RNA sequence: CACCUCGAUGUCGGCUCGUCGCAUCCUGGGGCUGAAGAAGGUCCCAAGGGUUGGGCUGUUCGCCCAUUAAAGCGGCACGCG
RNA sequence: UGCGAAUGCCGGCAUGAGUAACGAUAAAGAGGGUGAGAAUCCCUCUCGCCGUAAGCCCAAGGGUUCCUACGCAAUGGUCGUCAGCGUAGGGUUAGGCGGGACCUAAGGUGAAGCCGAAAGGCGUAGCCGAAGGGCAGCCGGUUAAUAUUCCGGCCCUUCCCGCAGGUGCGAUGGGGGGACGCUCUAGGCUAGGGGGACCGGAGCCAUGGACGAGCCCGGCCAGAAGCGCAGGGUGGGAGGUAGGCAAAUCCGCCUCCCAACAAGCUCUGCGUGGUGGGGAAGCCCGUACGGGUGACAACCCCCCGAAGCCAGGGAGCCAAGAAAAGCCUCUAAGCACAACCUGCGGGAACCCGUACCGCAAACCGACACAGGUGGGCGGGUGCAAGAGCACUCAGGCGCGCGGGAGAACCCUCGCCAAGGAACUCUGCAAGUUGGCCCCGUAACUUCGGGAGAAGGGGUGCUCCCUGGGGUGAUGAGCCCCGGGGAGCCGCAGUGAACAGGCUCUGGCGACUGUUUACCAAAAACACAGCUCUCUGCGAACUCGUAAGAGGAGGUAUAGGGAGCGACGCUUGCCCGGUGCCGGAAGGUCAAGGGGAGGGGUGCAAGCCCCGAACCGAAGCCCCGGUGAACGGCGGCCGUAACUAUAACGGUCCUAAGGUAGCGAAAUUCCUUGUCGGGUAAGUUCCGACCUGCACGAAAAGCGUAACGACCGGAGCGCUGUCUCGGCGAGGGACCCGGUGAAAUUGAACUGGCCGUGAAGAUGCGGCCUACCCGUGGCAGGACGAAAAGACCCCGUGGAGCUUUACUGC
RNA sequence: GCGAGCUAGCCCUGGCCAGGGUGAAGCUGGGGUGAGACCCAGUGGAGGCCCGAACCGGUGGGGGAUGCAAACCCCUCGGAU
RNA sequence: GUGGUUCGUGGAGCCAUGGGGGAAUCUGGGCGGACCACCGCCUAAGGCUAAGUACUCCGGGUGACCGAUAGCGCACCAGUA
RNA sequence: GCCCGGAUAGCUCAGUCGGUAGAGCAGGGGAUUGAAAAUCCCCGUGUCCUUGGUUCGAUUCCGAGUCCGGGCACCA
RNA sequence: AAUGCGCAGAUACCGGGAGGAACGCCGAUGGCGAAGGCAGCCACCUGGUCCACCCGUGACGCUGAGGCGCGAAAGCGUGGGGAG
């Protein structure tokens, strides 16, 4: 059936893209906490 | 008048529409409408502030004279009566004289081709706006300022009317649609008549449908509910209310008032 | 009563499939009779085989309808998911 | 710091086992080629399948999967020489297509401003934001792979700078416009389609016949100006002018005029059109595929015809149907040796996307997964129509294991003698019925329905006659709707396929709707409608600490809360308790006020403690009201001239003792109540009675036409449902070749009976049976597997929910 | 702190619903009357109207149950301005 | 009305402060645990101030610390697949 | 089967601190009436359900028993 | 008599206000209408009737099954109103 992956490039990028995440101070410390544990990458891999 | 359907349908056994002869134009008078934003009762969280509310029509604000002294003893000439989506009421464009164009609320007897003026001067005749002070006793009027230059805010709902009933010093007393008794300062604008599309009250809906058309969605009762949800939900079948009947909000929902006691206005009603 | 089983022994009835017991429903053998005959009554031997189709109710049971030599009772985790 | 257990952790390797599977029952066969190796790759022929798709084009998503060359370890459910796989190389071209140097929508953000302990929340403008608005490219060819992108032909747009000619020019400001619903719809066209006796074309004459106006193939596409043919939009002038937040000559308003179902201006569509392209079958080419020829190809006539175009068309209706820019006009500063407008020239015209998949082996589902995925095209013939069904074009596919075999059993399917629900919880299932035309059609009804009620008759082909339409012309042709009469053949003419079984009677719910994604679709929710209640507008109410927002740019014919749930006839009594409402008195009552009077220290002046009256709100008490507010709505004894029963009486209690109507009911325990009906037989069903364990009036009472994948009872029709089974088909199961799992598993050399044993033993006792090992089958046992039982209890375990439990907010 | 790329509601903007039936109002004509109501025709084309694809569903049954599938398949069924 | 302190209203002071009231400048004020008296200590409502103290992303030196299931999650292109 | 309540005049019922117990109706006797009612005057019988026990004394207090009324019989 | 109302300030009295219904005297055994029925006062629209005159038409008449219209009170529907 429809399962519960849809993609949408402009979603994802809305969603959890590097200019979402720095506006909420919730966010910003997601990148805190991604760049402090080394992630290669912050923010999940987009293609506009 | 209102118009009936035969039941070549269910629900049009009952169904009523209203009896639009009065109507003179149909498309509105574009220099004069606005879009509304249409809130699903929703406030500006995103949160429901107003249960059961959405979809319906969509609807064009006529933007409408409440405030009728920013033209006095200018007068104008009922170009037209139209229907309106966003009241009860019919409104009637009138032309003025200086060439502005204007939406009026359209009185009870009121039709195309009359003068029409505002002012402390005007003739106490339906449709000519004047502060309460000028308008002789026993009048019945409507659109009602209820503080000077504040806009009229009493009886715009069809059919409605207020009757003046006396008058004390820089007030006025009023009996409005609701029975109630209050002073209105004299200085208060009210156009005289009543509001007329009168037949309103009759029209009968039909079938659900025609409630969502009015952006009404089903309504759910609490008994119908679980306890979570309401003060009435649960039980095992059916079940009778168990308590004093109560809002989702858990307040009593007969006989219970809730006017705010010490409140300013009190100083100026007098009845129910 | 609370002995095995609550780190699980699926619980009524039906259907299918049976198998055994006998305290025998029928058929077979018999004693007594308040047994003329015929039909019974009751007790004894006997478990080889047989032991119907339908209405009602989930029903087991039970009651009816129509037959029958007879429409036996039980046990097998109230046999068998 | 010593491991055997912890349904312990990690890893390795077993068992089941060469076992189940190899992923749609659309289907294959042969020949040639290639290669170490071929059922599986290439090619030919034959066969099958899809064809409102299983073909083609967009969008999203994916991201090199595209093309070529060389490969086969692995991935591929087998094989592989093949690949969506490995290696390498190549490949995606735009002023006009999509998007950005344009607009605004919800929403986001956000100068000003408002709010919040901090983080932050709000917020007019502005900005951002699109599958909406605006805006200039069509068609062929070319590549292994891109093309509206390169090329060719023809045609446009914007910016800059010049000329030339015009005009008071000129905004982010004023106005017009953009600009709008649903349903139905006229005319004229276009796409698209069919026919042709005509134009063109290789060829063919088979097998009995046919050299014929024979068969087969094709007969077009893009196109500026100008012309037509349709349609859409729009009145022209003059005065007055206080409105459009300055100013307008513009708009609006007023008054004059001329004009008026038009015209004339425009604007779009369609046709023609310079020119430019295409151009079959077949046949020969060697391509996996394209080329050559057919050819100087022809390129016409008729008919059908949109849902598309003219388009802001028209009519009706109520629920009353975005915005902003481009665009036009108007004026303001400013400037008018500027500027703008109009043509014509030359120049200038950037960023990003563009491969390939794209109903799927490339997206979402861990898989080359029988699932999921939006827009457009979607031909032909027939069937009443149609996107329906059957076949079929273009195109695409045979589903990445095969070969046999011909058991049980399983699944999917076909038929069945006689019977026809006897099956069973239940006609579950399957059957029957089925389209169109015509005849006909009851109770009841809210007059619409019920109705497709029910039940019938017809349906093919041939010849003769014959009436209308549309198109041509009033005429022929081509279509479309028919009507009459003769006759032909079969078991059968909606000859295949798609296509209701019907009646009667109850319960519940008025109705179409809605719901437990994934065991409940319902009598549950909703619903129009009825009542109660709140709420005078900075409304009540809701969200938020707040600002603020929703309510509502609404105003008592309105909004919120509660119940009841079309409609019909109705909704009785009880206000003692609880709740809500009203009570300017009284009692009580907290802080506060007030201080009689006591007290501690000081030598005192003092300082400092308590503190009685009395004045003190809401609340409670108290007095009332209130039932579509929470709710409630009796007992015992007696009595009538046969009995029986009790209209009548007595008396106890209560706030008052259940009215109409209904009643063994979705309520009735006793119960299969009793009577009637249906049946041969009826714990069901229907009608009744009333003894109502334990109905009863808006948690509504009793009815009600119509509706229902709801639930019950009856019957007809018809059946493999059954007596009661049989045969057959295919997909599996079986054998062979290839690949090859799973839960489970203390170890095993794992029989029966009667006992015993923790009370149901392969494992102990006695006895009895019994050569070793497999294969196809069945399921009685291994208290078989699966899940640390969901029931039950326990734990001073946990959670959801309630309230006159406690305590708080 | 992260989640409405599944799902529920609402908001903005677009799109979809083959083909049949039924035949409300209104018109227009005729009758009717003092005038009407009303009646009959024809036209008209309304409806949470009817049949039925797409599309949205998920009624009954069978299959499936280490599945093709962690909700599928077949027949059947509901809605379809 | 509260917080802090050992101080949970307690005989409850001291320091802090949301609300109300509201002074004085040395013969002035605060404190020594309700309060008063005595006797003492201190000088509020402005500010700055090294060191001794804390920690370990990093550098070094050590180890009756580990030795690839240990030791950091990572000894290896790991916050990777 | 398991708990609670009651039993008093002929009927329906109050009642008690442990001593001689009343109400209403019915019934009886008188009155009024032509005669019945209704009205008026006057009149209780009670072994306070059985049985045991506490008392000086028990309808009263207690324990059982008959009888009646009410509530219960759940997961299963 | 009691229910009821009343020191929470009633009745009785004055003043202000809201509201609905019905129209005293005139008024009569009177008038009008076909009946049901009609009563303050003002206006508009409108029916019948009588009289005077003897002018017009020229039997155009009377009755009237059905049909159609009106029809006190009570009652019913949708709304409004609600003092007695
Ligand atoms: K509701
Ligand atoms: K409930
Ligand atoms: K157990
Ligand atoms: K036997
Ligand atoms: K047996
Ligand atoms: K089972
Ligand atoms: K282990
Ligand atoms: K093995
Ligand atoms: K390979
Ligand atoms: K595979
Ligand atoms: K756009
Ligand atoms: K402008
Ligand atoms: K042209
Ligand atoms: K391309
Ligand atoms: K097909
Ligand atoms: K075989
Ligand atoms: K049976
Ligand atoms: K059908
Ligand atoms: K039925
Ligand atoms: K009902
Ligand atoms: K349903
Ligand atoms: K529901
Ligand atoms: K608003
Ligand atoms: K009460
Ligand atoms: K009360
Ligand atoms: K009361
Ligand atoms: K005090
Ligand atoms: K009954
Ligand atoms: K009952
Ligand atoms: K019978
Ligand atoms: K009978
Ligand atoms: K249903
Ligand atoms: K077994
Ligand atoms: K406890
Ligand atoms: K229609
Ligand atoms: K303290
Ligand atoms: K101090
Ligand atoms: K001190
Ligand atoms: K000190
Ligand atoms: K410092
Ligand atoms: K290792
Ligand atoms: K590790
Ligand atoms: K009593
Ligand atoms: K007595
Ligand atoms: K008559
Ligand atoms: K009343
Ligand atoms: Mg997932
Ligand atoms: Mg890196
Ligand atoms: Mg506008
Ligand atoms: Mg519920
Ligand atoms: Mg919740
Ligand atoms: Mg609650
Ligand atoms: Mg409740
Ligand atoms: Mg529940
Ligand atoms: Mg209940
Ligand atoms: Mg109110
Ligand atoms: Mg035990
Ligand atoms: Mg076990
Ligand atoms: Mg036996
Ligand atoms: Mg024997
Ligand atoms: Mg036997
Ligand atoms: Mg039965
Ligand atoms: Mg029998
Ligand atoms: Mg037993
Ligand atoms: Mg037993
Ligand atoms: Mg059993
Ligand atoms: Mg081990
Ligand atoms: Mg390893
Ligand atoms: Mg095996
Ligand atoms: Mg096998
Ligand atoms: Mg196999
Ligand atoms: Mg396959
Ligand atoms: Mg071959
Ligand atoms: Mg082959
Ligand atoms: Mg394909
Ligand atoms: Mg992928
Ligand atoms: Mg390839
Ligand atoms: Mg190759
Ligand atoms: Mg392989
Ligand atoms: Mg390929
Ligand atoms: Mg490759
Ligand atoms: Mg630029
Ligand atoms: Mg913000
Ligand atoms: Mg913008
Ligand atoms: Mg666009
Ligand atoms: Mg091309
Ligand atoms: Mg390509
Ligand atoms: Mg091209
Ligand atoms: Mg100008
Ligand atoms: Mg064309
Ligand atoms: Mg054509
Ligand atoms: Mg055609
Ligand atoms: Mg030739
Ligand atoms: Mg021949
Ligand atoms: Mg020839
Ligand atoms: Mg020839
Ligand atoms: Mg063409
Ligand atoms: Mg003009
Ligand atoms: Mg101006
Ligand atoms: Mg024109
Ligand atoms: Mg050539
Ligand atoms: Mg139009
Ligand atoms: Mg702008
Ligand atoms: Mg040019
Ligand atoms: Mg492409
Ligand atoms: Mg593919
Ligand atoms: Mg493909
Ligand atoms: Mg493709
Ligand atoms: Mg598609
Ligand atoms: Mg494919
Ligand atoms: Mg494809
Ligand atoms: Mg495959
Ligand atoms: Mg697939
Ligand atoms: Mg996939
Ligand atoms: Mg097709
Ligand atoms: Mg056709
Ligand atoms: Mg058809
Ligand atoms: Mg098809
Ligand atoms: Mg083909
Ligand atoms: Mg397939
Ligand atoms: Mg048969
Ligand atoms: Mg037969
Ligand atoms: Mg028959
Ligand atoms: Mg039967
Ligand atoms: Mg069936
Ligand atoms: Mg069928
Ligand atoms: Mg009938
Ligand atoms: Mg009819
Ligand atoms: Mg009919
Ligand atoms: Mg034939
Ligand atoms: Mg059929
Ligand atoms: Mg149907
Ligand atoms: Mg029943
Ligand atoms: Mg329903
Ligand atoms: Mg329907
Ligand atoms: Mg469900
Ligand atoms: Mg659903
Ligand atoms: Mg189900
Ligand atoms: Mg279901
Ligand atoms: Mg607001
Ligand atoms: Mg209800
Ligand atoms: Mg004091
Ligand atoms: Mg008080
Ligand atoms: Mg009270
Ligand atoms: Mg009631
Ligand atoms: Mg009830
Ligand atoms: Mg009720
Ligand atoms: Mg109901
Ligand atoms: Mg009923
Ligand atoms: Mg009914
Ligand atoms: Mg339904
Ligand atoms: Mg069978
Ligand atoms: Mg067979
Ligand atoms: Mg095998
Ligand atoms: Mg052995
Ligand atoms: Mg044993
Ligand atoms: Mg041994
Ligand atoms: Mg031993
Ligand atoms: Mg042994
Ligand atoms: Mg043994
Ligand atoms: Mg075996
Ligand atoms: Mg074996
Ligand atoms: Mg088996
Ligand atoms: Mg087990
Ligand atoms: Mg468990
Ligand atoms: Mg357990
Ligand atoms: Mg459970
Ligand atoms: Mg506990
Ligand atoms: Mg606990
Ligand atoms: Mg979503
Ligand atoms: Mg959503
Ligand atoms: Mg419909
Ligand atoms: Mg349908
Ligand atoms: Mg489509
Ligand atoms: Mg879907
Ligand atoms: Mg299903
Ligand atoms: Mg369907
Ligand atoms: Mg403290
Ligand atoms: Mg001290
Ligand atoms: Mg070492
Ligand atoms: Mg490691
Ligand atoms: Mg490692
Ligand atoms: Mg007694
Ligand atoms: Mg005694
Ligand atoms: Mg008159
Ligand atoms: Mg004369
Ligand atoms: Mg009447
Ligand atoms: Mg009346
Ligand atoms: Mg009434
Ligand atoms: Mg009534
Ligand atoms: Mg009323």
């Amino acid at each position: 059936m429809k399962r519960t992956w849809q993609p949408n490039r402009r979603k994802r990028a809305k969603t959890h893209g590097f200019r979402a995440r720095m506006r909420t101070p919730g966010g910003r410390k997601v990148l805190k906490r991604r760049r402090q544990k080394g992630r290669w990458r912050l923010t999940p891999a987009v293609r506009k | 008048a209102v118009k009936k359907f035969k039941p070549y349908t269910p629900s049009r056994r009952f169904m009523t529409v209203a009896d639009f002869s009065e109507i003179t134009k149909t498309e509105p008078e574009k220099s004069l409408v606005k879009p509304l934003k249409k809130t699903g009762g929703r406030n500006n969280q995103g949160r429901i502030t107003v249960r059961f509310r959405g979809g319906g029509h969509k609807r064009l604000y006529r933007i409408i004279d409440f405030k009728r002294w920013d033209k006095v003893g200018i007068p104008a000439k009922v170009a037209a009566i139209e229907y309106d989506p966003n009241r009860s009421a019919r409104i009637a464009l009138l032309h003025y004289v200086d060439g502005e164009k204007r939406y009026i609320i359209a009185p009870d007897g009121l039709q195309v081709g009359q003068q029409v003026v505002a002012g402390p001067d005007a003739p106490i005749q339906v449709g000519n706006a004047l502060p309460l002070r000028f308008i002789p006793v026993g009048t019945v009027v409507h659109a009602v300022e209820l503080e000077p230059k504040k806009g009229a805010k009493l009886a715009r709902a069809a059919g409605t009317s207020a009757q003046i009933q006396g008058r004390e010093g820089d007030y006025v007393i009023l009996r409005l649609p609701s029975g109630e008794l209050r002073k209105v300062h004299g200085e208060c604008y009210a156009t005289v008549g009543a509001v007329g599309n009168a037949d309103h009250k009759n029209i009968v809906l039909g079938k659900a449908g025609r409630s969502r058309w009015l952006g009404r969605r089903p309504h759910v009762r609490g008994a119908a509910m679980n306890p979570v949800d309401h003060p009435h939900g649960g039980g095992e079948g059916r079940a009778p209310r168990g308590r004093p009947p109560a809002s989702p909000w858990g307040w009593q929902t007969k006989g219970l008032k809730t006017r705010k006691r010490r409140k300013p206005s009190s100083r100026f009603i007098i009845a129910r």
